[PDB]
Formats: C-alpha cells, sequence, structure tokens
RNA sequence: UAUCUGGUUGAUCCUGCCAGUAGUCAUAUGCUUGUCUCAAAGAUUAAGCCAUGCAUGUCUAAGUAUAAGCAAUUUAUACAGUGAAACUGCGAAUGGCUCAUUAAAUCAGUUAUCGUUUAUUUGAUAGUUCCUUUACUACAUGGAUAUCUGUGGUAAUUCUAGAGCUAAUACAUGCUUAAAAUCUCGACCCUUUGGAAGAGAUGUAUUUAUUAGAUAAAAAAUCAAUGUCUUCGGACUCCUUGAUGAUUCAUAAUAACUUUUCGAAUCGCAUGGCCUUGUGCUGGCGAUGGUUCAUUCAAAUUUCUGCCCUAUCAACUUUCGAUGGUAGGAUAGUGGCCUACCAUGGUUUCAACGGGUAACGGGGAAUAAGGGUUCGAUUCCGGAGAGGGAGCCUGAGAAACGGCUACCACAUCCAAGGAAGGCAGCAGGCGCGCAAAUUACCCAAUCCUAAUUCAGGGAGGUAGUGACAAUAAAUAACGAUACAGG
RNA sequence: CAGCCGCGGUAAUUCCAGCUCCAGUAGCGUAUAUUAAAGUUGUUGCAGUUAAAAAGCUCGUAGUUGAACUUUGGGUCUGGUUGUCCGGUCGGUUUUUCAACCGGAUCUUUCCUUCUGGCUAACCUGUACUCCUUGUGGGUGCAGGCGAACCAGGACUUUUACUUUGAAAAAAUUAGAGUGUUCAAAGCAGGCGAAAGCUCGAAUAUAUUAGCAUGGAAUAAUGGAAUAGGACGUUUGGUUCUA
RNA sequence: CGGCACCUUACGAGAAAUCAAAGUCUUUGGGUUCUGGGGGGAGUAUGGUCGCAAGGCUGAAACUUAAAGGAAUUGACGGAA
RNA sequence: CCGUCGCUAGUACCGAUUGAAUGGCUUAGUGAGGCCUCAGGAUUUGCUUAGAGAAGGGGGCAACUCCAUCUCAGAGCGAAGAAUCUGGUCAAACUUGGUCAUUUAGAGGAACUAAAAGUCGUAACAAGGUUUCCGUAGGUGAACCUGCGGAAGGAUCAUUA
C-alpha cells in the first residue's frame, strides 16, 4: 500500500509516468512506529526473507555509551530534549535515532563508582592500589558532569529503534555535544 | 510447445507468367524428361539457383581465403557426387553455369531409361512409381530422386515384384488360374 | 515472475546438452547444486543421450535409485543435479569411472578415465576469506568451500581435492607458462599454457594462452582454470587434448582418415 | 537467380499516375479435393459474457497411527504388520493462458549490489546456556488439539457448535561438559628494583560506541613519563598485521544492553567394545532440524546506448516532490521512496512537454542484386493481467486471483432471514463477428511438484476435426493386329 | 463481361451455351492488406526555366559544412608466401637459380612514455687461456657492466571520432558442413564388428547499433610556450611541508 | 580585372523549345537552404495564429476521377500579316 | 467550351437542441476493506504449599515411615489469546460538480461530386471579335466587367541618324 515505487513521482524532466503494474511488495514501506517514552513495548513484524524486525514502542531505557571511558549500562531515559529533522517529534515526544535525549545516569554514576571511584556532580587495601593506578585520565567536558549531577546526561540515540527494537545511544562529548547544546538554548 | 518443424516453400513461381518462348522452352524439357508439370522444373531451377547464388557468393570472397576455399570445395565435391558436375569441371566457377538440362538428366526418372530397363522415359516413370526399380536393394518410387552416379551401376529391377522376375504379378496370375479352369 | 521458476524449456536448455529440438516440450532444469544452471551437466543428460545406459527419463531415474551412480564421491539420487566441469562420476556396476571434461567443440565429452585418478578432483579457487572463529577458508568455482588451506593459496589458484576426504593434496599458482584449460564462450574446451594477464581494474583481467600449436587466444580469467605445467597436466585430458583444429584441417582429417 | 508491359495521342517524345505482373508460416472467402510425411488453428470484433465437467496436491525401511479398518500370524504384557482420517511438514508464487495497459516505460545487449533478501542447494561449522561453588529435573518434561465417537442447527454453501477420550520432529518448556588465558576487584609489608594470597566477569545473536585490521627508505640529539637484564661501566637486540582497482571491507578484541535467537527431552535400520560383572560406562549407518559464512536457484534495483507517427503539441516541471541538499522515517537494502527544514533548481528546437497508435519489447517473419520497406497477438526470452480498481493474510518468494477483504460493473442459489461467484487453463456454449477445432484418450514419453522409485499432472503427449502453411507424387503402361505419317 | 484498355446499337473472336483450345494443376480463383516492380519517397538514387516544385528579397541563432602547413625520403640486414627449378621423391614431399607480396629490426640531424627497483637473458667483456686439424671451429668461467627476456610499482597521460583483430551479441530461425527420412520437406542422427564388442558425430559462419580489448596514426576535429606565471637542471637560496 | 548582353558544334544537356549553363549525372557523391510527389475536391473545412478590416501565414480529409499536364509534329482554322 | 439557375443520388462540412454516450484526468465531500496502531480481555492454562474428604493417598498406629497426594473457595504471579476498539495509512468506490479525448442522434443551413441528351447567356481558346493573366479594390444575373500596379505564357526579341 505505502509503497517506494520510483514508477511514481513524475520523472527526472516532468512527464507523469502511467501506473505501470500495480505496486508490488517487494517495493512496500510500512507504517512507522515513532517510538514514545511510557511503558516498555515491542512488536516484531516479519519481514522479506522473514527475518524479524523488532518496531520499539514506547521504549523506555537503553544502553548509551561512554568514548572517553568505553562503557555503557542498563539506563533509562527521561525525555526527547531536541531531534534535528522535526520539532513535531518533541512536542509528541517521539524518540528515534540523532534525537537528542536525557539519561537517567544514575546507572552510570554506580559504574564509574566502582572503575573509578572518584564521585561525579560536586575500606580495602590492594584495591586502594589499583584505584590510584586508575583515576586523572579522563576529567570530562564540564556540561556531561553538570548532566551527571543533575541525574539527566545529554546523549543522541543512534540505534534505529523503529528497525531494531532497541534504544541504545550515545553520551554526549566535544565539539558535536557543544553544538547540541547551543542548539538546545535555541529552542528553549 | 515444442519447436517449430521448419518447412521451405522451396520451389518457385516465374516472375512473369506468359513469356511465350519460356514457356515453350519449358515444354521441349517437360518433353525431353517426362514431367507431370512445370512445377518440377520451377523446383530444378530453384535448386540450381541456389547453387549459383552461393557460386557468386564464394567469388565476391578471394579464393585462396578460407571460407571460400572450404565451403567452395565443399559444394564442388557434392555436385560431383550428384553427378551433374563433371571431372574436368571442378573449379566452382564451371558450377556457377550448370543449367537445369544436366539437374534433370540425373534423376532416376532418366537413370532407369538411360540403362535401358524400361523403353520410353514415361514408361520407367510408371515403372518407378508402380514400386519397381530399386537403387540398392531398397525400393525408389520417387521419380525426382537424382542418382548418386556411385550408386548409378547398382541401378536394377527389384529384388520383389516381376521384371526383377521373383514373382509374375496378378493379371498373369489370374491367367494361369483361367488357364487352370479351361 | 512471482518467485523461482521451476521449468526449463528443451529451445532455452543450454546447446551443450546437445538436446533434440523435437521429442519432448521441455529439458530437464538442472536443480540447484554446486555448479550454474548453463554451465552444469544434469544426470538424465549424461545417463541418456551421451552414455546411453538409459533408454528413456524413468530408466535413469531407476539407475539413480539403484545407487550405482556416485558424483564426487556421494551417491545422488537426482535426475536433474547439475555435476558440472570437473565432477567424477562413477557407476560402480561396469567401473565406467567418467570425469566430466568439454570437447573441443564445446560440448561435455564422456572420459572413460581411470580408478586411480578418479579419486581426486582439480577445482579452481573462487574466493579466500576467513569466516566465523578466525578461521581462513578457500571457496572453489566448482562447489565447494575448504577451511584451512595452505596460506600461499590465493585467488584463481587451482586445488586437487581428495574428494573422498575433501582435504587439499595440492594447488597449482596461477602465472606465467603453466597448462590452463578453458571454460567459456568461443574458447571453451581448449588447453593452453598462458602468456600475458592484462591486469585491468574492474574490467575483466584478460589472458593471452597458446596452445601446443603456436595458436594464441584471448579469454577473461574467470573463464580459465589452471590444469597443470605445460607438459604435465594433472588430469587426462581427451582424443584432441585442447586443441582445436580449423574447419579445413578437420575435414581433411574426417577424409583423409577412412578406414572400413 | 538487378527483367517491365496496356492506357491522354490524329501521330510523336516526355511529366505522370492508373492498370497489369510476382511473392507473403498474411487473413478471409469461392469452387473443387484420391494418397504419403508435416502440421498451425476465437490474436484481429468484445482483456465481452459464461451452464457443465475437469486443470494441484502429496507419505517413504525412516512424523503421528489400539480406523471398535484391512488383514493375520508363530517380537509387543509401553510400542513394532498395513493404514482411512486428521494435525505437522512441504507444494499450491511453477506451469498454462492472454496482450488490456504500457512509448525512455517495457525490452535488447551492457555494467554494477563496496546497495541488498535469497525456502531450496551443496560446502561449512557452535565444550563458556551455570552465576559463588556443603544436599540440584533426568535411562526421557507439560497440557492441549484434530481423526473418531457423540449431542446438533440450517431452506441452503468444500457450514461446523457442544461433550468424551487421543497423539506428535504439533506447540510449548527444559538437562548435561571443563582446562587455560585475558579483563574488573583485593588480608598486607617496607621505605623501594616496589609485589602479590585470593574474589567477580568473558559463547552466539543484539546495539551503538571504541580499538586493531599496519607497511616509500636509512642515522640522531635529548626534554617529560621509566620499563627488562644488570657480567651495577650501562645495554636494550630478535618487537604484529588478509583481500580488493577501491572501504568505516573481511575479521578480531574492549563495553554494555537483550521483553536472551540458537545451543538435537527427533524417526528407520543394525545391535558393537571394556569389565571397576553393574545391566555399568561406552560406540555404528543414517534422517530432520538449527547459526551466520559459502554456493546454487534466484531477487530487487542499477550503469551506458538504442524506440512508431505528430509543432493543426513550445514551453513543461515546481500550490498537491519538481531538482538538489541536510537530517530523520521507512525498506531486505540504495534512493524525494516518505517527513521536517532550507536552497531554486530540473528538462527543452541535439524536439522537452503534450497528443495519437487499429503499439506489449526483443529473438525473429515476409519481401529479397546493393540500400531497403513493411509485419512481429502467436511455439523461445523478458514484461505486464486474471471483469475493473483497490487492500492484505500465509509464506524464502505473491500485493497471488483455479487465496482472502472491500467497492464498482456483471451476474447465480433461495423457504427472503441469508449464501455463493471471476474459463485472458483445457473442452464446450453464447455473444460478437469476414474470421478460428473435440465438453474425446492417457501419463508410456517430455519434464515438473511433494512426506517423494511408488501419487498426481487439460503442463505435456495421443488421436478427433483441419485444403492455415509446407514436402513427396496415382489418375494407365507394354504389346499385338487394323488405318495413316517418316 | 471488363483490374485497365474496353466490348454491346442485327456480320459480337470480349455477353450466354457445345466443340475445340490455352494456362496452372490437387490445386486454381476472388477480396483486402503488404513487399517487389516504385530512381512513383531517392543515403546509395528523383525532380523544381517551362510538366508538381526556388520562399518577392536580404538578415540571421541552431544545425550542416569549411582553404593549404608540421616526419618526408634513402640505405642495412632479417621473418615469412606462393608461382617458379627438378620432382631431391613412395598422385603427394625439400631446397636452390629466382620472384612479387606482407611484415620486423634498425641507421639516417631521429626515440618507441619515463624512471624507482627486481634477473641483468646475453656476452661489449677477459679473469686461468686452451678440451685441441698447423686455427679464433669450440666453453668449464666470474670483480666493472650492454637490460627489453620479462615483471611491479610509481609518475602523468591532449582528448576524441575513424578503422584493426579479439572477447562478449541465449537456443530456435537464417546461412552452412556431415549423413540414404526410400526421395524430399526434414531430423540429429548414425556407422562397423567376432556381427561375444568397438566406433564417428552432434561443426563452422553471421548478427556490424552501444559498452569492453588491442594494434594503427592517414583522414577529421581537438589541445599546447606570446603579460611565457613556459620547458628542462650541477641551479643556488628559500618558503610550506610530510614523516 | 568587373555587372544589367551573339554564332557554331556539341563531344557536355536536355522530352524538346533550347542551354556556354539549364554542362562536368546510371562513368550516379564540391558545400548548403528551401520546395514537389496523378489530377480535382482545395489554398477550401477546421483549428491555430496574424490583423482595423479586406485578407495573410499555416493547412485536412471524406469523396471523386483516367487521365491533368508538358513540349513539340502534321493538319484544320483565325474579324493575324 | 465556361458559369449561374433546375432534376436525381451520395460524401463530408457547419449547426439550435442548454443534446446523449463512453472513457481519461479532476474540485469538494463522503468513504468500504485490510495493515500497523491506542487500548480491550471472551477463554486457555503453568508455578505458588493454598485446606480438604483421602483408608500402606512416599516402604507398617503418628505434620500419610504424607506420594506430580483426593482435588476444588484459593488468590498472587505469569504466558498465549478472539470479538470489540482509539488514531494513522493505503485507498477502491460513491455523491455532485469540472474538464480533455473519442464517439454519436440532430431540425435547418451551405457546400462539393457524379450523371448523355434541361434554361439564360458566350467568359476563355483564333488580335475568340474590348489581347490574355496576376494582385488588388468596387460592382453586378451568370459567366464576368472596371480601376490601379504589374506581367507576357503577347498580338512585338526591329527604325535606324
Ligand atoms: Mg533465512
Ligand atoms: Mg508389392
Ligand atoms: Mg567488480
Ligand atoms: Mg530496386
Ligand atoms: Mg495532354
Ligand atoms: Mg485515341
Ligand atoms: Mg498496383
Ligand atoms: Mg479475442
Ligand atoms: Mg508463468
Ligand atoms: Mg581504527
Ligand atoms: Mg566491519
Ligand atoms: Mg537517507
Ligand atoms: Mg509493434
Ligand atoms: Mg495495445
Ligand atoms: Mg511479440
Ligand atoms: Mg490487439
Ligand atoms: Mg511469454
Ligand atoms: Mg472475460
Ligand atoms: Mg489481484
Ligand atoms: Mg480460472
Ligand atoms: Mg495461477
Ligand atoms: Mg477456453
Ligand atoms: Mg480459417
Ligand atoms: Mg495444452
Ligand atoms: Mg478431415
Ligand atoms: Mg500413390
Ligand atoms: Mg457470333
Ligand atoms: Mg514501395
Ligand atoms: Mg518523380
Ligand atoms: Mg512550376
Ligand atoms: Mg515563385
Ligand atoms: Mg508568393
Ligand atoms: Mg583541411
Ligand atoms: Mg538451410
Ligand atoms: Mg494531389
Ligand atoms: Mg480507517
Ligand atoms: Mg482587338
Ligand atoms: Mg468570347
Ligand atoms: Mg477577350
Ligand atoms: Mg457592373
Amino acid at each position: 500500500g505505502i509503497s517506494r515505487d520510483s514508477r511514481h513521482k513524475r520523472a527526472a524532466t516532468g512527464a507523469k509516468r502511467a501506473q505501470f503494474r500495480k505496486k508490488r511488495k517487494f517495493e512496500l514501506g510500512r507504517q512507522a512506529a515513532n517510538t514514545k517514552i511510557g511503558t516498555k513495548r515491542i512488536h516484531p513484524v516479519r519481514t522479506r526473507g522473514g527475518n524479524q524486525k523488532f518496531r520499539a514502542l514506547r521504549i523506555e531505557t537503553g544502553n548509551f555509551s561512554w568514548a572517553s571511558e568505553g562503557v555503557a549500562r542498563k539506563t533509562r531515559i527521561t525525555g526527547v530534549v531536541y531531534h534535528p529533522s522535526n520539532n513535531e517529534l518533541v512536542r509528541t515526544n517521539t524518540l528515534t535515532k540523532a534525537a537528542i535525549v536525557q539519561i537517567d545516569a544514575t546507572p552510570f554514576r554506580q559504574w564509574y563508582e566502582s572503575h573509578y571511584g572518584q564521585s561525579l556532580g560536586k575500606t580495602s587495601k590492594n584495591t586502594e592500589r589499583k584505584w590510584a593506578a586508575r583515576a586523572a585520565e579522563a576529567k570530562i567536558e564540564h556540561a556531561v558532569d553538570s548532566q551527571f549531577g543533575a541525574g539527566r546526561l545529554y546523549a543522541a540515540i543512534s540505534s534505529r529503534p523503529g528497525q531494531s527494537g532497541r534504544c541504545d545511544g550515545y553520551i554526549l562529548e566535544g565539539e558535536e555535544l557543544a553544538f547540541y547544546l547551543r542548539r538546545l538554548t535555541a529552542k528553549k | 510447445p515444442r519447436a517449430p518443424r521448419t518447412y521451405s516453400k522451396t520451389y518457385s513461381t516465374p516472375k512473369r507468367p506468359y513469356e511465350s518462348a519460356r514457356l515453350d522452352a519449358e515444354l521441349k524439357l517437360a518433353g525431353e524428361y517426362g514431367l507431370k508439370n512445370k512445377r518440377e522444373i520451377y523446383r530444378i531451377s530453384f535448386q540450381l539457383s541456389k547453387i549459383r547464388r552461393a557460386a557468386r557468393d564464394l567469388l565476391t570472397r578471394d579464393e585462396k581465403d578460407p571460407k571460400r576455399l572450404f565451403e567452395g570445395n565443399a559444394l564442388i565435391r557434392r555436385l560431383v557426387r550428384i553427378g551433374v558436375l563433371s571431372e574436368d569441371k571442378k573449379k566452382l566457377d564451371y558450377v556457377l553455369a550448370l543449367k537445369v538440362e544436366d539437374f534433370l538428366e540425373r534423376r532416376l526418372q532418366t537413370q532407369v531409361y538411360k540403362l535401358g530397363l524400361a523403353k520410353s522415359v514415361h514408361h520407367a516413370r510408371v515403372l518407378i512409381s508402380q514400386r519397381h526399380i530399386a537403387v540398392g536393394k531398397q525400393i525408389v518410387n520417387i521419380p525426382s530422386f537424382m542418382v548418386r552416379l556411385e550408386s548409378e551401376k547398382h541401378i536394377d529391377f527389384a529384388r520383389t515384384s516381376p521384371f526383377g522376375g521373383a514373382r509374375p504379378g496378378r493379371v498373369a496370375r489370374k491367367r494361369a488360374a483361367a488357364a487352370g479352369g479351361e | 515472475a512471482r518467485g523461482p521458476k521451476k521449468h526449463l524449456k528443451r529451445l532455452a536448455a543450454p546447446h551443450h546438452w546437445m538436446l533434440d529440438k523435437l521429442s519432448g516440450c521441455y529439458a530437464p532444469r538442472p536443480s540447484a547444486g554446486p555448479h550454474k544452471l548453463r554451465e552444469s551437466l544434469p544426470l538424465i543428460v549424461f545417463l541418456r543421450n551421451r552414455l546411453k545406459y538409459a533408454l528413456n527419463g524413468r530408466e535413469v531415474k531407476a539407475i539413480l535409485m539403484q545407487r550405482h551412480v556416485k558424483v564426487d564421491g556421494k551417491v545422488r539420487t537426482d535426475t536433474t543435479f547439475p555435476a558440472g566441469f570437473m565432477d567424477v562420476i562413477t557407476l560402480e556396476a561396469t567401473n565406467e569411472n567418467f570425469r566430466l571434461v568439454y570437447d573441443v567443440k564445446g560440448r561435455f565429452a564422456v572420459h572413460r578415465i581411470t580408478d586411480e585418478e578418479a579419486s581426486y578432483k582439480l577445482a579452481k579457487v573462487k574466493k579466500v576469506q576467513l569466516g566465523k572463529k578466525g578461521i581462513p577458508y578457500v571457496v572453489t568455482h566448482d562447489g565447494r568451500t575448504i577451511r584451512y588451506p595452505d596460506p600461499n593459496i590465493k585467488v584463481n589458484d587451482t586445488v586437487k581435492v581428495d574428494l573422498a576426504t575433501g582435504t587439499i593434496t595440492d594447488f597449482i599458482k596461477f602465472d606465467t607458462g603453466k597448462l590452463v584449460y578453458v571454460t567459456g564462450g568461443r574458447n571453451l574446451g581448449r588447453v593452453g599454457t598462458i602468456v600475458h594477464r592484462e591486469r585491468h581494474e574492474g574490467g575483466f583481467d584478460l589472458v593471452h594462452i597458446k596452445d601446443s600449436l603456436e595458436n594464441t587466444f584471448v579469454t577473461r580469467l574467470n573463464n580459465v582454470f589452471v590444469i597443470g605445467e605445460p607438459g604435465r597436466p594433472w588430469i587426462s585430458l581427451p582424443k584432441g587434448k585442447g586443441i582445436k583444429l580449423t574447419i579445413s584441417e578437420e575435414r581433411d582429417r574426417r577424409r583423409a582418415q577412412h578406414g572400413l
């Protein structure tokens, strides 16, 4: 029904291409998922070659990742903070790929407390040595720290949840992060 | 769905109908070699025509060079086998002018008459039709057979049937019966 | 149309079957196997039209069921199993061991091979990749995939496969001046040495190849198969031995050799 | 197998056409028609309408069988011989038909998928499911549902409501089988050369991150971090890496998530090897499943170039995607395929755009000096369609029509409440028309499908009708006598 | 009746019947298409003073076309390919006396793309000089080093058109080889033994549009050094590197 | 050297009048534009377009018909000489 | 030999009917049916130790030397799961309009063609009895006339000084 035909689309010039054949299944495109954040729901869809393809619906949670540390966690999402394609996805609050979001962050904090164990926002004798050996490696780019303190880390989700089902993304760092922040500021 | 069985409307009418001289010639030819129709003559012409065309084509390429050399040679050989070409003439440019008369002369029509057997062309034809004459020991009953020259000496009366002399044949039998009755 | 096509019409059937134009509507569609439809040979065509050990399809089927046929060690029961180039068909009753090898004209010649040679299969190299768990594996243009090949077995080389075990006996490196056998188009079935390799970035690597008669020809790389070193091929090739004579020459041969 | 003749004229030579002539697997028709082989055959009008019948289903030593079936007798004190029925499987997306659309579309050759899916195919292949480690599911886990047998409704329909049992490679659950190595955690001593008892995590898929996946040559000074062997001046040496023309490729690690895929509670034969003499632990020939990678069958797209007539179509496209961008969404995947935001492009007298086609494209056909011209519904390859247009289930593969759902148009069956339909399969009928065959015989061939030697097959063949077209040729021959020519 | 020309108006060879007779023959007529004929659609290949046809005239963008000029000539060897000179021979074959024809290497004021390196095959060699007819007949043999005998990587190509051979243009069709369907139209068959087994086949060629490949450099265009911002390189400084 | 101009043979042409171009064309190819394809129906119908109009440019078919033409030859004829 | 006006046939042309028909696009309004979607929960059950009557309800009075125990009130926790249903989306079709193409009735009009013998002229052809044409205006009963300019296919390749 909803097709991906280049049969329709007039032409490069403009001539109205007549309806050559009734559109096929292999040309199809399904209805959009546009996953929100409100109770965990998934529906698969039997695609071409069989092959299930999990559609995220109202997806809560997902493993958002650090770059500097090289880690990710069983972490909740809060809200759709800024989506750069369309702002209608921020009113309705529809999570998607490369939409900027705020991350529960508690899990991250916990992990840090194991990893380095110096705390963000503001025992045992040989493990002390280990701790000493670690830490003072990554100083973190201020904004991130603030987010951590808040309980709301700025990420960009990069799993396509309408295709994958999972809602796994990326803690924002550096220049891109800054840009995103700026955009957010402009919006608000 | 198997495949189209191929055919040729082989044997082709002339481009004018009533070229009087031509007609006369045709008639004469028929008389000479006892044909049922002009159709046969036309067929013969077509056969010869094709050969002529082939020869022309060959000529249009260089003799020495390959296709011309080989295909032409093969054609010549075939002609010789048939017995239309002579043994003096095996130079392609000789085939070019073979003539229909020659072709006619090579038929099992005439190669009965030429070898005696029949007596009078038409008679020979009739004999051929009526299940006599075996070129090998296999009964030919096509007049327009074209004898192989290599198997022209082998043209005999049939193993079976009369004249060859296996069985006397029907009327004779009747006569015998009558005699017996008497 | 609407999915995979299941028939093969007898005219559309590939010519190197050498099938009758007439005698039935269809030809046997060689099923999914280790060889490409048109570059294959089904077990019907082999046991009926070539060998004539079966007078008909039914007979062939019966033979298959009886399980005297073995295409490359394993048994086979499918009428239309595509036995392709280099495949070794052994009929255990008769002991008529065959390797499917091309004639100079192109069609598959019935090569009545000995029992000792019909044992391995020479096969090309299509790919060299690594699979899961970091294991390097070679692929053959003649079906198989063999794990763990000698690191210097690269693409378009040839490989003597033990066949019974399905391993690697030996290999030939593709290079200048190494006996090669042809499997594509106008030169299909010939045999030669290898002179050049026109590299060409993307658009088909050509190969200038001379035969025993010093007659040069060119083919694409995919259409060439490395059969040995000049003088010593690794397989017994049929009468003619990939020479391919001129038409005139052939004619001469025919009409000189009249031995009644 | 290069050919011209009649016609203006009072007569003449031209322009010029008409007319003849020849051919057409080009149709029709008019006469006629003995035989052999060969054989197209409801395309042209109406992709008009269709009574009836048939054209897809199918089980092996090997999925299930207490038919209260057959047949029965010298494996069943859980089963074992055949097997209706049904659930599971697979098939029904091939084939056949037809040419309505359709004019850069289809199609032809030519590339590409580093741009993807691919049941089947043959090749391959998964000790890590555990989660603190002093008493726990294995020599076999569960309850259903159909056949049946029973209780029925209905005017009807390949209609199926209730009970009773009863299975499965149904469909759900679910066991074993570690060593090592690497990464996160850790009782202290002894003032450095610092150095470790021991605790947790690490399959495969999934996701984004992140690293490796190297490679144009030789030789240094020393500044910050400061390691190994010290034969306590100091030395430092042997230091990893596939393929492509080309990658963020193959692929392998670090990190997590995961409504944790997968990881054989599977069927037929056969019944071996050690005794720690238990019925112990062990081991053969096969079937099917199941993972991504191959392959094969394919699949969508996609590169380049090529179409019939028309200017009595010169502008078109762009509000309602046109062209491009950015991002998303979707898709198996590429992509204005769709959405948001922005830019103003894009095509065109090298005929864009529009209109027409009594246009499906090509292979090819007819004609035939050379060049051509016309035709191609139609045996092969592609493409479309199943009255029209739409939508979707199942499935590896359908936007299927011998599947479904709707609306329109047509129509059937009725007890009027409601049911069922789709011959452009074959045969046949009407209808239309100048114009086209038997409601036959069979799977023996040809090949095709499945659980598959075994069944099925209007695909296919076999005849029937058949002057479509083509080939081969009987329709007296030899005498004698009798009358004439040479 | 008559395609057309035309026949019919009391002598019809053209109408309607008999006989003769012609043509074709199990076929032959008619109708419409269509191809040939039609050089009456013309590129090959037409016409335009008067037969139809030159715009009343000039201008003019597209298109279509467009003068001549840059590497010619000579030598020196060296491969063939058929006629010749006898068959030197058991109707076929191997040289010479000769030939034209098609190449190849070179040298001619001449580069054919150039190098960073791999292999330097070879002797331009001469290190010991001799297995040895009186010898420059002949080779065990390795420091300087001819590189075309090949690669494997740069550097950057004036770009076409044209033509070459090649690789690809499914089978059926077409052309076409072989072969006794009895002949042929066909068909892919067949053929030969002891007739205990053996054995030839199922070719070849076309299709030229576009793409791929290679040789050719005439023809036709295109391009380059004229603010030389040009070319080289023992430049000598530098500047930006990259590593 | 240049544009508004006779005679013969034409071997060149041409159906011929004639033509020194209307030649170098079946011994067919210097470079280009435009026009024509039996006669009539018809420069009409229609649509376009151009105009104040009259008209212009553009431009059919149905249907019809065996001739329409050209050039000359001999005649016949002419209120031609 | 040329026109007008007659007669008989046929072809097309225009043309009021607020014509008729088919199809293609198409405004606005409606909008079937599925797909996803928001829910919705007929029913089916597993595991919980949740108390039985049970006659060894685990190997001899007894939390059975209590067994997937006799089995329903549990109730909690699930898994699957119909009608029904909230928004999308694809969108057939319908309703009423609008539009392009092709057809097709069509009173009347105004043409053209054919045919052998109709009517009034004699336009052209001979200097055709005003020489023909062409363009153009204007007139007429019809050829046609007549201005103007042009042409000779002219009725002249000719008048010297
Ligand atoms: Mg799969
Ligand atoms: Mg007899
Ligand atoms: Mg490639
Ligand atoms: Mg001609
Ligand atoms: Mg005249
Ligand atoms: Mg006359
Ligand atoms: Mg004619
Ligand atoms: Mg029809
Ligand atoms: Mg089909
Ligand atoms: Mg990296
Ligand atoms: Mg990767
Ligand atoms: Mg995108
Ligand atoms: Mg066509
Ligand atoms: Mg059509
Ligand atoms: Mg067609
Ligand atoms: Mg049609
Ligand atoms: Mg088809
Ligand atoms: Mg119908
Ligand atoms: Mg449908
Ligand atoms: Mg049907
Ligand atoms: Mg079907
Ligand atoms: Mg039918
Ligand atoms: Mg008929
Ligand atoms: Mg059929
Ligand atoms: Mg009959
Ligand atoms: Mg007979
Ligand atoms: Mg008379
Ligand atoms: Mg013509
Ligand atoms: Mg003409
Ligand atoms: Mg004129
Ligand atoms: Mg003029
Ligand atoms: Mg004018
Ligand atoms: Mg020039
Ligand atoms: Mg032929
Ligand atoms: Mg005309
Ligand atoms: Mg709705
Ligand atoms: Mg006067
Ligand atoms: Mg007058
Ligand atoms: Mg006058
Ligand atoms: Mg007046």
